[PDB]
């Protein structure tokens, strides 16, 4: 490529893409916690027996 | 799940105007190259240069 | 060591089956060109004790005798098979399949798997190659001196150089379908290999008679529906708790029993 | 005074010293420089009874014999020698280690210690000192009369004076290295000394070989991650209910025999 005097490269980075990457991040995170939390409420209900 | 790597988006960015002689921007492909106080060669998009 | 604890041990291994189908359908929620699993049960033995239809005077049967039945088992995980919605992430190296096709890899071995996944790098020499580093079929190489890199909706590859006012083709991208597409046999990494039960690999054009067709700066995202894997944790939650509900009255039976 | 209670009560104590280790991980998480610790486990000896491959008749060997073990022991605390995240507390004392380099203290009874905390201070003599009053061998002396101190990359101490136009050199801070970074024994206080696991120090310039580099105005934070430790959390207190279980379920057997 060529050289342009005088000015620089700013970054890539778009926020508006990130905020809603961010929200569904989030929202699979928490899915995640939920299934590990069921996994134990029902070891512990076996524990129980 | 397994992560199978973090990749870079080689795209080219915004470029701003600055006013100053010594900072280079580079449209399209290209890597400005460096080398430290060790001698390694690294290579840097930034163009802020003194 | 009696009837009911067996088949309620049956109930148990069923459950946390799905619950471990759910979960790993869970965590991958992210991966692209991923294909959800459901797991299908089916009745275990059924003893016969008083035949049913069994003759018991001259003239009059018995219908439906004593059929007192033995626990569950799972036939098999079997991955449903559903164009994932196509994400725009506008990279030239990401290719996304339409249809029901699949791409062709080499394995290091020597084997071919198939993948769906689009999203695919250059390795040093230039080779196209999925991003575990497995080379893609039937090689597409790509040159130092490129300036962009086209994959049409046939498979083309092209590929322009330096002021030069027409693009170069590389080589040319099929898509290899099967009979049964869910009798594959996964072997991570988002890669399958052929089984007896997926008939045999046919290789074909994209757009042609069954191909996929393929979009450039796309990538397939996966089926998984979180709603639904939490309404059905909800449900087999319970169905466990339940269960073992049924664990713990068959061992209260055995105590009293013994007590005697 | 049975078998599977000293076995339940192995895993136990295998389970308090991971619930132990979890702790400690959790109580340094606002120490800088903390490397946090992982517990390895192995499996304990084997009552042999009938031998795995005897010779039971003539030409017919006996496969995976009777091969009753014994509990668990744990083996080892291993620390996870990893870059931390870096803070900027925007303090001419304070340094943060970019590669995998030690400081060198000298402890007061005259051997050398090894601390991977840069938060140092000067005492009232004038040298540099770590939080705890050690020494920071090959050792640096900072003038009275100081107006800033300025710690370059490479271990370069400065002192810029009033009325010289020029910085004054006052030392050099050096790195230890290890060929085998896990074997320092911890003796508290945030440092780590030399054993015959850990190799030998191999002391160096920041740059050079393969120490790291020196950042001023950072602090190295702990490597903890708290969310794999809560799950670690969750699993360890299941695992001690289940062994806890087992110690019942043994105790109620040795119950049922006595009345016989």
């Amino acid at each position: 490529g060529k050289l342009t005097n005088g000015a620089l490269e700013a970054s890539n980075v778009d926020l508006s893409k990130e905020l809603v990457n961010m929200i569904v991040a989030q929202r699979n995170y928490q899915s995640n916690a939920q299934t590990i939390k069921t996994q134990d409420q029902i070891l512990n209900t076996l524990v129980n027996l | 799940v397994k992560v199978a790597g973090i990749t870079q988006d080689f795209t080219d960015g915004t470029t701003t105007n600055t006013g100053r002689g010594l900072d280079v921007a580079i449209s399209q492909n290209g890597f400005f190259r460096l080398v430290d106080s060790n001698g390694s060669v690294f290579y840097s998009r930034n163009g802020q240069f003194k | 060591m009696i009837s009911s604890l067996w088949i309620a041990k049956t109930g148990l291994d069923a459950q946390q089956t799905n619950m471990d189908v759910i979960a790993n359908n869970l965590a991958n929620v992210s991966t692209n060109g991923f294909k959800r699993q459901r797991a299908v049960f089916e009745d275990l033995l059924y003893q016969t004790i008083r035949q049913p239809g069994a003759q018991s005077s001259e003239q009059t049967t018995l219908p439906s005798g004593l059929q007192i039945g033995t626990g569950v088992r799972p036939v098999a995980t079997e991955r449903l098979h559903s164009q994932g919605n196509l994400s725009q992430t506008n990279n030239s190296k990401d290719v996304a399949i339409k249809g029901q096709g699949f791409f062709q890899v080499m394995l290091p071995d020597g084997t071919s798997a198939y993948t769906r996944d689009g999203s695919f790098q250059v390795d040093q020499n230039g080779q196209l190659v999925t991003a575990g580093g497995f080379q893609v079929q039937p090689a597409i190489t790509i040159p130092a001196n490129a300036l962009s890199i086209t994959i049409g909706r046939d498979g083309v590859v092209s590929v322009t150089q330096q002021g030069q006012a027409a693009p170069v083709q590389v080589g040319q991208l099929n898509l290899t379908t099967f009979m049964n597409d869910t009798g594959l046999e996964s072997i991570g990494e988002n890669l399958y290999i052929e089984t007896q039960s997926s008939g045999a690999p046919n290789e074909s054009t994209p757009g042609l008679n069954g191909a996929g067709l393929l979009y450039q700066g796309y990538v397939e995202t996966s089926n998984v529906n979180v709603a639904e894997e939490l309404v059905n944790m909800i449900q087999v939650q319970r169905a466990y708790e339940i269960n073992s509900k049924a664990v713990s009255t068959t061992d209260q039976m055995l105590q009293k029993l013994t007590q005697l």
